[PDB]
């Protein structure tokens, strides 16, 4: 980052990095992970597994 | 996967296709016409074409 900028942006146009105003440190922003729930179970008639 | 597009991984993979395509042509090279309509059958390749 130059001197002057604080905060850099993705191709999302959302917050990528960010730098420190107190001190001098740049700190990517990755957002934490996530992920669907899929339930593998059978009929109701079988069994409630 | 960070901004939320989940690509799921496909059912059959790479080396289960490679081995249908050289069951494929273990069985065309084999009995040719047949084991398409039924059991495989021993014939030579000479006579087949």
């Amino acid at each position: 980052f130059l001197p002057f900028q604080q905060f850099g942006r993705d191709i999302a146009d959302t917050t990528d990095a960010v730098r420190d105003p107190q001190t001098l440190e740049i700190l990517d922003i990755t957002p934490c992970s996530f992920g669907g729930v899929s339930v593998i179970t059978p009929g109701t008639n079988t069994s409630n597994q | 996967k960070f901004n939320g597009l989940t690509v799921l991984p496909p059912l059959l993979t790479d080396e289960m296709i490679a081995q249908y395509t050289s069951a494929l042509l273990a069985g065309t090279i084999t009995s040719g016409w047949t084991f398409g309509a039924g059991a495989a059958l021993q014939i030579p390749f000479a006579m087949q074409m």
